[PDB]
């Protein structure tokens, strides 16, 4: 686990997160649905509701 | 048009003269989509001239509020002029990058979706808003790639004519 505290020294902002979080197209049978993105590998590191 | 026209010769007062009783004679023919028009074209002049937006009757945020629920068809390409005005008075307003992104987000969904080509005016537009607003960001790498498409000499109506000469020359 990482322990990122904010530091005044740290002016390294991010900005991805500002950015909208991208979304998947996915196909179904009935039609082409529109699903948020996840990462490939993000369902088994993705932050536990627990 | 003779708004436009004054607005063409920096008049600007003279052309705000000319404005308000155009309001009058929408309303007395009574008729719904000419008010979109008389509507767009607004904020089309305060973007050019911001230092008027307290002297019209309405305030550039009522359009945004009234235009976002307009309706939900026969405006086409309403939502895409309703959205870049706020994206505008969102970076002047200094608000939160997530917010101006999203709102920016909108209004390029919005703009491509429809045919961009023939809708000249907006696409350039677009392109120099993203240009302006990834320039603010420091990213000038994102920036080269929009700034190939943006026109020169093209320049906007009911700006002047020699604008895109002047604005070359700042340079």
């Amino acid at each position: 686990p990482l322990r990122y505290e904010p530091n005044n020294r740290d002016f390294a902002c991010n900005i991805i997160d500002d950015l909208p979080k991208l979304i998947r197209f996915v196909k179904d049978s009935k039609r082409i649905n529109i699903v948020p993105y996840t990462q490939p590998n993000s369902l088994w590191r993705g932050p536990d509701e627990d | 048009s003779l708004a436009t026209f004054h607005s063409s010769f920096n008049e600007c007062d003279a052309a705000i003269n000319s404005f308000e009783e155009a309001t009058r004679i929408a309303r007395e023919n009574k008729d719904m989509e000419t008010l979109n028009l008389i509507m767009i074209w607004i904020i089309n002049f305060i973007e050019v001239h911001p230092e008027y937006a307290n002297r019209f009757y309405i305030t550039v945020e009522q359009i945004i509020k009234y235009l976002k629920n307009s309706s939900d068809v026969e405006d086409a390409n309403i939502f895409s002029n309703a959205y870049k005005f706020e994206t505008l008075l969102s970076m002047v307003k200094e608000s939160k990058t997530a917010e101006v992104s999203s709102s920016l987000l909108k209004f390029m969904a919005i703009t491509l979706q429809n045919v961009p080509s023939q809708n000249f005016d907006l696409f350039q537009s677009l392109v120099s808003y993203e240009v302006k607003f990834w320039k603010e960001l420091g990213y000038e790498s994102i920036s080269d790639v929009y700034e190939k498409f943006l026109s020169k000499t093209s320049s906007s109506s009911l700006r002047n004519y020699d604008s895109s000469i002047i604005n070359q020359d700042i340079k």
